[PDB]
RNA sequence: AGCGUGUCCUACGCCGGCAGGCGCGGGUAACCCGUUGAACCCCAUUCGUGAUGGGGAUCGGGGAUUGCAAUUAUU
RNA sequence: AGGAGUGGAGCCUGCGGCUUAAUUUGACUCAACACGGGAAACCUCACCCGGCCCGGACACGGACAGGAUUGACAGAUUGAU
C-alpha cells in the first residue's frame, strides 16, 4: 500500500466522521477517491488495521461496510497526518 | 500476476450476477431490476410492496 | 400554457383523495380543467417456489403489486398552478407536472 | 466426499530471494583525489526517472529497471 | 492432397485473409473475428521448432493447452502434444486435418468397458 | 439448367470442392469415404462412427438400446 | 433520460428495505422501531421511531449527525 | 384472441431462398412494436389403404448467427 | 357410469447402477425421481489434473535506513507475455 494512498484514505476520513465502502476486492477505484487512484480493496484493509486497534467501530449490512470514528480515532490521526489541534471532523462542528 | 488475477471475462453468465443482500448465484429474481435472490425475496416482499392476494 | 399534471400511487384510496382534493380546488379557483381519467390499472406479477430446498410438495407464493395512474389537464399560468399542489400532501402519491 | 491428501509434486517450489548488496551508491560514481567525479553507469532518457536513474550493464544491453527501456 | 482443389504447395502460399474462402462457415467466421496472442505464440513456437531441427527429422513437441485452435497449413508436420485435462497426448499434424481443431484429437475420456451390474 | 448451388446433396467437396449431386450408386460411394477419412485420420466423431456410438452428442444413458445386447 | 415507473416503484421499495436493515442492526439496543420516508422535493426526511430518543442522537447530538453523513454516501444523495 | 414483457421491444426501406444482413425512425410505453392480421377452425386441390406422399429418429455435405472460446455437433 | 390417457415405440429429461482422474452433491412410499427456479461450453463449481497470490488484522521479539522491503527488460524455462 503506497504511503500517498494511505495518507490519502486517512486525511478523507479526518473531514468527516464516517466512511462507507462496498464489500468488492476487484473493484478498481472507489467512488470517493477517484483521481487518486486508490483501489477500493485498499481502504477495506486499512479500516480492517484501524478498527483492530480500537480507534473506529464498524457496521456492516447487505455488502457494504459503515466505518465511524470513535474518540481514540481523532486523538490517533491528528499526530499520523499532523494536523492542526484546530481541525475538528464535520462531525463534531455542528449544533 | 497483476495482468491474470482477475482476468478472465465477467460480461454474461451467472458468475456475473449475485444476489443484492446475500451475494448468492443461485435462484435470482431479475425482473423489474429486482436482483434478490429466490429465499431473499420472501423475506423482504411486504417491505418493497408485494402483496398476496390470490 | 397547457398543464398536464400526473398522478401515480400503489393506494387507491389516498390516490383518489388527492386527485379529489386537486380538483376541488382547480374548482375553489377560477380554473378550467378536464377531468381525471383513469388509466389501466398495472399489475406487477412474482411468482416463487415457497420452500427454501425444494422438497415439499411444490407449492407456489403468487405476489402482486398494482399501481394506479391519473391525469388532469389545466389551461392557467404556472404561478395559479403552484398553490393547489403545495396546499396537498400525501405519502406514496407521485404527482409530476409538465408544461405542455 | 471425502478427503484424500495426495501432497506429491515434483519437491517444492522456492520462493526467490533477493541478495543484500551493500552499499551499490559506490560503484554508480567514481571519485579522484581531486574532486571531480565520473559517471559509471549509462543513464536513460525519459522523464519518470530521468537525471538520477541509471541503467542495468550488461553483456549484450543496456536495461532501465524503472522503465523497462531496453538498448541492444 | 489437395483442399477444395488447392494443394499444400499453393495452400502454404494463400494469404491468411484469403484461406477464409477454403474452410467451413464455422473457420471463415473465427478467421475473420480473429487470432489472439495466445494463438500467435503457439504458431511462433510450432515454426522455430521446425527450422531449428535436421531436415529429414521430426521437430521437437510444442505442448499447449489450446484445445480450440484451427489447424492451418502452416501447423502441417507439427509434432504437437495436446492436453486432453490431465496427460498431454501425442499428436502430429497429417495433411487431411487441415480443418479440424487440435482437442477433437485427444480424447479427454476413457471408452466404457461395462462390468458385473451391481445393485440395479 | 439454371438450378440454384444450394440445392444440391454435396455442394462444396471436400476433395475436389465441386457442386454436384450425387445419386443412387454414388450416394453411398461418398459416405463411406466421409467416414473413411475421420476413421484413418482418427477425429472423435470418426472413432464413434467406428464403435458404434452417437455421434452429434447425445445422451447415451438412456436411450439408443437397440443393436446393443 | 429516466426509468420506466414498473422499475422506479419497485426500486423505492428496495431503497427502504436495506435502510430499515441497516437501521436494525445499528439502533436495536435504542428501542428501533419503525422508520419512514419522506420525499420532499426540496429535502428528503427520515424518520426513525425509538423507544430511547436520547441514546438516537447521542449527547451534542453526535450520533444522528453521523448517520445523516453515512447514510447520503451510501444511497447517492446530494449533500 | 387474452394474459404478459420491453432501453432492449422493434415499425419503415434495400440485398438475400432462407436462416440472416445494411440505413434511418419510434418507444422509460392505453403514445411505439400493435387495430398484437396466432394456431387449431374454415374453403378449394393432389394423394388413395400401402411401414404409403403416415411418422419423424439417425446420419453426410454446405450456409448463418451468440460469444473470448461452439471441436464431446450452442442455436 | 364414463372421458382422456400413462404402462408398448422413437426421442428429450431426472434417478439408480456400471465406468471414470473426476464423472461434485442433497432428497428414497403417499410426505425422493422436469425437485434443489439444478435448461452446467467458460464463469456458475463444489469434483479432477496443474500453476500464481495473501486479500496471515493486531501485540511482542529480531534484523534493518552504511537500507527493512518493492517491482522489473532479455536468454532459458513454462500451457501461458
Ligand atoms: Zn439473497
Ligand atoms: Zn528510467
Amino acid at each position: 500500500m503506497p504511503k500517498k494512498n494511505r495518507i490519502a484514505i486517512y486525511e478523507l476520513l479526518f473531514k468527516e466522521g464516517v466512511m462507507v465502502a462496498k464489500k468488492d476486492v476487484h473493484m478498481p477505484k472507489h467512488p470517493e477517491l477517484a483521481d487518486k487512484n486508490v483501489p477500493n480493496l485498499h481502504v477495506m484493509k486499512a479500516m480492517q488495521s484501524l478498527k483492530s486497534r480500537g480507534y473506529v467501530k464498524e457496521q456492516f449490512a447487505w455488502r457494504h461496510f459503515y466505518w465511524y470514528l470513535t474518540n481514540e480515532g481523532i486523538q490517533y490521526l491528528r499526530d499520523y497526518l499532523h494536523l492542526p489541534p484546530e481541525i475538528v471532523p464535520a462531525t463534531l462542528r455542528r449544533s | 500476476h497483476q495482468q491474470l488475477y482477475w482476468s478472465h471475462p465477467r460480461k454474461f453468465g451467472q458468475g456475473s450476477r449475485s444476489c443484492r443482500v446475500c451475494s448468492n448465484r443461485h435462484g435470482l429474481i431479475r425482473k423489474y431490476g429486482l436482483n434478490m435472490c429466490r429465499q431473499c425475496f420472501r423475506q423482504y416482499a411486504k417491505d418493497i410492496g408485494f402483496i398476496k392476494l390470490d | 400554457h397547457r398543464i398536464r399534471i400526473t398522478l401515480t400511487s400503489r393506494n387507491v384510496k389516498s390516490l383518489e383523495k388527492v386527485c379529489a382534493d386537486l380538483i376541488r380546488g382547480a374548482k375553489e379557483k377560477n380554473l378550467k380543467v378536464k377531468g381525471p381519467v383513469r388509466m389501466p390499472t398495472k399489475t406487477l406479477r412474482i411468482t416463487t417456489r415457497k420452500t427454501p430446498c425444494g422438497e415439499g410438495s411444490k407449492t407456489w407464493d403468487r405476489f402482486q403489486m398494482r399501481i394506479h395512474k391519473r391525469l388532469i389537464d389545466l389551461h392557467s399560468p404556472s404561478e395559479i398552478v403552484k398553490q393547489i399542489t403545495s396546499i396537498s400532501i400525501e405519502p406514496g402519491v407521485e404527482v409530476e407536472v409538465t408544461i405542455a | 466426499k471425502k478427503r484424500k491428501k495426495k501432497s506429491c509434486t515434483t519437491p517444492k517450489k522456492n520462493k526467490h530471494k533477493r541478495k543484500k548488496v551493500k552499499l551499490a551508491v559506490l560503484k554508480y560514481y567514481k571519485v579522484d583525489e581531486n574532486g571531480k567525479i565520473s559517471r559509471l553507469r549509462r543513464e536513460c532518457p525519459s522523464d519518470e526517472c530521468g537525471a538520477g536513474v541509471f541503467m542495468a550493464s550488461h553483456f549484450d544491453r543496456h536495461y532501465c529497471g524503472k522503465c523497462c527501456l531496453t538498448y541492444c | 492432397f489437395t483442399y477444395r482443389g488447392v494443394d499444400l504447395d499453393q495452400l502454404l502460399d494463400m494469404s491468411y485473409e484469403q484461406l477464409m474462402q477454403l474452410y467451413s462457415a464455422r473457420q471463415r467466421r473465427r478467421l475473420n473475428r480473429g487470432l489472439r496472442r495466445k494463438q500467435h505464440s503457439l504458431l511462433k513456437r510450432l515454426r522455430k521448432a521446425k527450422k531449428e531441427a535436421p531436415p529429414m527429422e521430426k521437430p521437437e513437441v510444442v505442448k499447449t493447452h489450446l484445445r480450440d485452435m484451427i489447424i492451418l497449413p502452416e501447423m502441417v508436420g507439427s509434432m504437437v502434444g495436446v492436453y486432453n485435462g490431465k496427460t498431454f497426448n501425442q499428436v502430429e499434424i497429417k495433411p487431411e486435418m487441415i480443418g479440424h481443431y487440435l482437442g477433437e484429437f485427444s480424447i479427454t475420456y476413457k471408452p466404457v468397458k461395462h462390468g458385473r451390474p451391481g445393485i440395479g | 439448367y439454371k438450378i440454384p448451388d444450394w440445392f444440391l446433396n454435396r455442394q462444396k467437396d471436400v476433395k475436389d470442392g465441386k457442386y454436384s449431386q450425387v445419386l443412387a450408386n454414388g450416394l453411398d460411394n461418398k459416405l463411406r469415404e466421409d467416414l473413411e477419412r475421420l476413421k484413418k485420420i482418427r477425429a472423435h466423431r470418426g472413432l464413434r462412427h467406428f464403435w458404434g456410438l452417437r455421434v452429434r452428442g447425445q445422451h447415451t444413458k438412456t436411450t439408443g438400446r437397440r443393436g446393443r445386447t | 433520460v429516466q426509468i420506466s415507473k414498473k422499475r422506479k416503484f419497485v426500486a423505492d421499495g428496495i431503497f427502504k428495505a436495506e435502510l430499515n436493515e441497516f437501521l436494525t442492526r445499528e439502533l436495536a439496543e435504542d428501542g428501533y422501531s419503525g422508520v419512514e420516508v419522506r420525499v420532499t422535493p426540496t429535502r428528503t426526511e427520515i424518520i426513525i421511531l425509538a423507544t430511547r430518543t436520547q441514546n438516537v442522537l447521542g449527547e451534542k447530538g453526535r450520533r444522528i449527525r453521523e448517520l445523516t453523513a453515512v447514510v447520503q454516501k451510501r444511497f447517492g444523495f446530494p449533500e
